[PDB]
């Protein structure tokens, strides 16, 4: 379903959480996991993008 | 609702693959004239200009003209399932699936799910190539191989009657050099003095899959993309298009 | 206190790694008619029948009746060590060891500890079986190796004078039809509608090992076990017993 | 400033992998009568012994005498980026850097530069060897594979006009004996008992690299090295001597 709604396929993988540790435990929806990896960019906990860099 | 018929399977197979090697998805524009294929790598650095006239195929029936979807992946598996004489046939009616019928000893059918691909359409033509060159396959595929030693950027140096590879690393050295006197070197077509720089995984993604008895083109100018190209069973050619590097 | 000659260790290794890919440990029922192998998967999914006559051997000498008991592992990495024509001996006096000697160029010597087996044993004699057809051995090994592909299940359809292979999983299908007509179905015994399905993992681990030059009888019938069975230099053939699923 | 010729570059490339499992730096000893090699391992448990006769190479040039020294692990690599009959050239000039030239179909020129080696130079002309034996290669060579199966040492025993092989581990017992009358024990050379062990796991690392077409020398005494030599080219022999355990 998600590779229909984002018109999406060829991802080389799409590493998941083992398991949500929120208290609410509401995945995130799929798509965006989809896009992530088609750019290979890599999330945070929160859902968010970060990069470090000493300052 | 066409149906189509080609006689050994695994060379097919093997081109796809080559496809296969650097996008995941694409759609095939089947058209009465022909299959087509175009599509660009995710990095936008490499273009992959598929040709297939029908003539080639042992049996050629479309009705009309349409845009296959699917599944580089999967139909690289399925290909890659038939063997070296065994007969490859594509047959779709009015359901989303394409039927692929692998018959040697045996008849054997796949169904794939079609897939929409957003297309984007980038053709380009002909530009300003300084050098062009034919040259044996595993000449290149040699070279290539022998420059994954040295460094990541293969740097190629086309002069007047002589054609040159090099690439150089940290410490190391690789050089090749052959001319029209070399036997590896069927032509070469110098206008003037052309150097450039590719990636030489890009390289690799692209010669593999040559033998011996394989003719390449490489056109290319001073400090612009490579365009590669080589026939498939004489009618039907395949060619990338490499963007430079610095 | 026995002793056997047997020639091309080389195939029996591979007979012996057949059964070693499903069962860890066994006891070999050595009677003086001919060796003996019965045991069944730790899953009791699946029944392995060895049955070897004497004649097969180049020399075959027993002093009574005895069970061996053999790490399978180890006994097949043995095995394993001979080559293509090296002459293959079976040595057993007092003490608790085999001895193994592949003379062919040489003589090499090996000696096993035997190993106690609690013997659990299940004879299972012939069964209702609808449907039982004889096939080439690549004809099925090239299917299992198709319905790996699609899914873990590989189903089997029996009708008169047809024989068809199937699996289906999320999108992709897959679909092996063939018949009497055909070359690769050497004959069919229908009947009537036969249907059952099977562990594609098991089936993987029974028909590798298997050239074109390997015909396989099948019987089974409608959800019920099959049972796989294919000769041995034409006297002693193995036989495997297959759970259906669902 | 030399320069070298030598045809059937995949064997030389062959040696040098030969010498390069044990160590993984070491200098050429050039000289006007041969390129020469000689170093140990870093465990101080195997000494290579290499003699190049000029005679082996098709052409010879040495202009004085000098030491190179390289990176056996980037020589390997490129050496073996040669094929079966390509011609394989080494020319050095003024510059600290080695040119490595394939020319087969095509020329192909690598550099590599030189690297210091701090020569630890251990001479160990001939020692008192009871037994003497030649045999053929792939008889070690599956000996050895053999021994790799119950243990990480392998004893070794010399008796008269008979050699055996031997190890043994937890339970399982591996035994190759084979004399004068056999057919792969072209030579013994019998003083007295002689019986030693060695690592299984140098051993392994000496004796790939070995065809049915090799003849294989063993010197060496109760308790003490091995040494082995066999012939390139039937000039230029390799020689190893391994420290016996225990």
């Amino acid at each position: 379903r998600a590779m229909e709604n984002v018109k999406v396929y060829g991802v080389d993988k799409l590493k998941g959480v083992m398991g949500m540790t929120s208290g609410w435990k509401m995945p995130e929806p799929l798509e965006k996991g989809l896009l992530r990896a088609k750019n290979d960019v890599y999330v945070f906990k929160d859902g968010t993008i970060r990069f470090d860099a000493t300052d | 609702p066409f149906e189509i018929v080609f006689e050994g399977a695994k060379e097919f197979a093997q081109l796809i693959e080559t496809a296969s090697r650097l996008i995941d998805e694409a759609a095939f524009k089947v058209t009465e004239e022909g299959i087509s294929m175009r599509a660009m790598d995710p990095s936008r650095v490499v273009l992959i200009d598929l040709n297939l006239p029908a003539s080639i195929f042992s049996k050629y029936e479309v009705d009309g003209e349409e845009t296959i979807g699917v599944n580089m992946d999967h139909l690289k598996k399925v290909l890659k399932r038939g063997k070296a004489k065994e007969t490859l046939i594509l047959r779709k009616g009015e359901e989303n699936f394409l039927e692929i019928s692998l018959q040697g000893t045996a008849t054997r059918t796949f169904k794939l799910p079609l897939i929409d691909v957003e297309e984007i359409e980038v053709d380009l033509p002909e530009l300003p190539f300084t050098a062009k060159v034919v040259i044996l396959g595993d000449v290149i595929k040699e070279a290539v191989k022998d420059a994954s030693l040295v460094s990541d950027s293969m740097k190629f140096i086309a002069k007047e009657n002589e054609f040159t590879m090099r690439a150089e690393g940290e410490t190391q050295e690789v050089e090749v050099k052959l001319t029209l006197e070399d036997e590896g070197l069927l032509d070469i077509e110098v206008q003037e003095e052309t150097k450039s720089a590719y990636g030489i995984s890009y390289l690799s993604d692209m010669v593999k899959g040559l033998g011996k008895a394989d003719e390449v083109t490489i056109k290319f100018g001073n400090e612009m993309p490579m365009q590669m190209e080589y026939y498939i069973r004489d009618e039907g050619r395949l060619i990338f298009l490499l963007a430079p590097r610095v």
